[PDB]
């Protein structure tokens, strides 16, 4: 894996070519990524090419804020999957919300290792 | 004597090389699950042929593969053989359509061993279901459990379903969540259930257009079906009125309902009060989901009073996003120190802050406390509560799973937790920390933990 | 994502041919159970080889095979890779002697993932168990469940065992049933327990030589270990005295014991009375085995009175061979007609006669009755009670399993039961008819029923 | 000719070479024979020659009686396994009891199809 912490990031938040941006896509990608046991309440996926994301961890497309938290310059195609159900246990049901917005990530060694999920709660 | 083999592959495409080795297993496993494996109508022939010579097949699960009407027709042909003993079949999300229900109808008629069928997430529509009910109505069909979520059904499908129910006394579960059957359909379905002699055990009508009126209907099913153990009605605009309408049946002495799901049903503290009359009178109710209802601290208040009274033996309570604030924590703290039945409490997505959490921690840290799972995700927790949580983890001996996801906890707060959890005297087995930022070092220490103490899973 | 495979072979001579076909599976299964398959020390080398390249292995059960200290040494080596994450290992009845406990002591310190070990039915001796505990005391040993039934241990082993207990805070289960550790051993053990910080969940000392005296020690453990869920003391001469000494610990408000096995402990109606006080006070006690105690209809009356009192939420009651006669059946009939918590009743080996049985059926046919499993084997029932039984099988809807073995039910009686069980309105799933004679005509009749209603299993 | 009913009989009541005759043996042979789920309360195994067992059914090894109930003219080596435990559910513990007795069987078409277990309840 490419710098584990960064690879962990890509596994949880990156889908180059979504091929679906609906409830069905969410239910499916969450499972394939292993964020379903237990059900992860909220997860946002960034689409497009990786280089664009990397860049955020610099000043070509990124821009500082707080705890190594950079709010990207450019906007990204994203899909946020939100848990919609009665219990915290699987099977996990997700409602998908597609958007085109800038992301906020934490950078370490010039690589994104954390996605701030808060901004994706309410639009 | 015995030779039981099981194959269960999930989210990973095989490849003709891997697929080649797997084929002969398909001939000997009693349980076969190929979930989301990129199976194509092409490999369905291998499956069919291998399943034909499989004398032990009891369960077949092919969920999330693009089989289509023809692909399914193909696999089902490997099952129409005088030696097949299949008991459970899932074709969930397999690109099946109304036209694929013909094959399904025949199979059903010629397989009396099959008791459970999962057809959720396939656009069958009313036309498809109608065809399906023809095999279901066959006297040779012994199906007792049917799941039809996200099947594109309308109120039109309720008449045929009601007729199957009225005719099969050994029917146990009907799940029709996420289909817009609405008030008309729900009422018909109910008529079928009341007239039916079936000892239904589980009925799920989540996001089905259920209304308050339907509640008088449901009240009847609940009051009379003594076999009923699970009723899921989440995501239906039932309201406090529907609540009041439903309660009388739950209190019926014959009812032994164990699980009730009424999340996001638009219930406020008022219907909560009605609900509480039930909780304090029925020791049979073990699980209750009230997530997504604006109950407020007034609602938490009522709940907590009930949880501290005799008669209430609720084991799991899910109250995620119920509009609770730090103010209700003093009451929850009392339940956690006193109550000896509640083992699972989900209070995530409630603004309890470090204040409320410190108090919850008080009650939990008491002797005799029995809580096993606590979800405090997104609860406005900071590095501030991590000292009280760290201590509680050592004071308390019942917790086995803790969820602190999405909390502005920091490197500082995490350290404190890593400190107690390392202890051999801490018996926690799972700690969920999703979406929480921590440095490479904290990260390091976390992987230390995972290696030193293998009995504990640290999630993300 | 996932690729889970398991292999469970029980009582089957394999053959070098089939043996070769199974080897590759041992390399990829997460669970491997080769129970009584005639494995030699030769096939052990094959096992060790596949095991060490298997990263998946979580459970290995080699129960009942002539392995020996040699073959077990071989198999154990395969678990020597730093990729090993084995969690459950059973080497029950494997011909392991005390000389082989050395390797075991050695491996135990290098397998921090291993949590459960079954060594029952091996002549280990106090010598062997001594060596073993040396490894167990190793801080790298994370064992939580140990089973040592029939291991030729004497009171000598209890001190070492007490030392491990006193040392490991997460020990959860200890089973030393069927070892003559006697009063002394049981005393030492209770000492190590009374002060260990472990949250023991299960303690089994059946046929251990426990005396009514040890009942005071046990009373202390019960009173203080809130984590204790299961206590097995069957086949020990405790008597009505021991019982009186144990009850006070059971009445403790901190004790939440769920299962209590006190079969053949020399109790009578007298001790049964003390026990009944506990029952009406603790709704936590769900399972109780009183089989083999000469309670008589007098003890049955006490039980039934408590079972009707609110507070007793017993779910399973095994009272086989308790000297009950038809006289108690009017009472048990009341409980079955009223009690909403009891789902399992074993009154086998009691002379209930056709009269007692026709009385039980009345309560069972009441609307709302909940019993699921009823054992009436060897109860002096005949064709006379069969019309009553057949009617109740259609009147009651909760019953799922019925045992009428060793009763002189004739072709006439069996016929009546077959008529009922044939109906779809009969949800019974298991019918045990051991050692009952019927003609070939009835044999066919039953075979026909078997093919027609596959959901129902008729045992022999 | 060995067939079904007779075969079922041999399966549940015939063990040619005892290879031991104590608890251990019982516990083991019972699982082996599938009389363990659930625990059969009592079960007697007849040892020796198969054909001397067959004889009982047609005045050869057993005098003709009622319902075709017949007692054997000679004594057989037998081992009776009795359920010793506190529950009807496995694992099943058995106390073995060996003896040399006449056996009483039900005969059909000259074949033993049922063994009378009640005479074995008391040593």
């Amino acid at each position: 894996q490419d710098n584990s912490r960064y690879t962990h990031f890509l596994t949880q938040h990156y889908d180059a070519k979504p091929q679906g941006r609906d409830d069905r896509y969410c239910e499916s990608i969450m499972r394939r990524r292993g964020l379903t046991s237990p059900c992860k309440d909220i997860n946002t996926f960034i689409h497009g090419n990786k280089r664009s994301i990397k860049a955020i961890c610099e000043n070509k497309n990124g821009n500082p804020h707080r705890e190594n938290l950079r709010i990207s310059k450019s906007s990204f195609q994203v899909t946020t999957c939100k848990l919609h159900g009665g219990s915290p246990w699987p099977p996990c049901q997700y409602r998908a919300t597609a958007g085109f917005r800038n992301v906020v990530v934490a950078c370490e060694n010039g690589l994104p290792v954390h996605l701030d999920q808060s901004i994706f709660r309410r639009p | 004597s015995l030779d039981i083999q099981s194959l269960d592959i999930q989210c990973e495409e095989l490849s003709d090389a891997r697929w080649a080795e797997l084929l002969p297993l398909l001939q000997q496993c009693q349980v076969v699950r190929l979930d989301d494996c990129g199976l194509t109508e092409a490999r369905c022939k291998d499956i069919s042929s291998a399943l034909r010579v499989n004398p032990a097949l009891a369960e077949l699960n092919l969920r999330s593969n693009e089989l289509g009407d023809v692909g399914v027709h193909c696999v089902l042909q490997g099952l129409q053989t005088p030696s097949c003993k299949i008991q459970k079949l899932s074709l969930q999300n397999c690109c099946l359509t109304g036209a694929g229900c013909g094959v399904l109808s025949s199979t059903l008629r010629t397989l009396p061993t099959l008791q459970e069928l999962h057809l959720s997430d396939n656009l069958l529509g009313d036309a498809g279901l109608q065809l399906l009910c023809e095999g279901l109505l066959d006297p040779q069909c012994r199906l007792e459990k049917l799941q039809l979520e996200y099947c594109s059904l309308s109120a039109a499908s309720c008449e045929p379903l009601a007729s199957v129910l009225r005719a099969k006394p050994d029917f146990k579960e009907l799940t029709v969540s996420n289909n817009d059957i609405n008030e008309a359909g729900v009422r018909v379905l109910c008529q079928g259930l009341k007239d039916s002699p079936c000892q239904l055990e589980a009925l799920k009508l989540e996001s089905c257009g259920v209304t308050s009126d339907n509640c008088r209907d449901l009240c009847g099913i609940v009051a009379s079906k003594a076999s009923l153990r699970e009723l899921a009605l989440g995501s239906n605009k039932l309201g406090d009125v529907g609540m009041a309408e439903l309660c009388p049946g739950l209190l019926h002495p014959s009812s032994r309902l164990r699980t009730l799901w009424i999340w996001e049903c638009g219930i406020t503290a008022k219907g909560c009060g009605d609900l509480c009359r039930v909780l304090r009178a029925k020791e049979s109710l073990k699980e209750l989901s009230l997530a997504g209802n604006e109950l407020g601290d007034e609602g938490a208040r009522l709940l907590c009073e009930t949880l501290l009274e005799p008669g209430c033996q609720l084991e799991s309570l899910w109250v995620k996003s119920c509009s609770f604030t730090a103010a209700c924590c003093s009451h929850f703290s009392s339940v956690l120190a006193q109550n000896r039945f509640l083992l699972e409490l989900q209070i995530s997505n409630n603004r309890l802050e470090d204040a409320g959490v410190r108090e919850l921690c008080q009650g939990l840290g008491q002797p005799g406390s029995v809580l096993r799972v606590l979800w405090l995700a997104d609860c406005d927790v900071s590095d501030s509560s991590c000292s009280s949580l760290a201590a509680t983890l050592l004071a308390n001996h019942s917790l086995r799973e803790l969820d602190l996801s999405n909390n502005c906890l920091g490197d500082a707060g995490i350290l404190q937790l890593v400190e107690s959890v390392r202890q051999p005297g801490c018996l926690l087995e799972q700690l969920v920390l999703y979406d929480i930022y921590w440095s490479e070092e904290m990260e390091d220490r976390l992987q230390a933990l995972e290696k030193d103490k293998p009995s504990l899973r640290v999630i993300s």
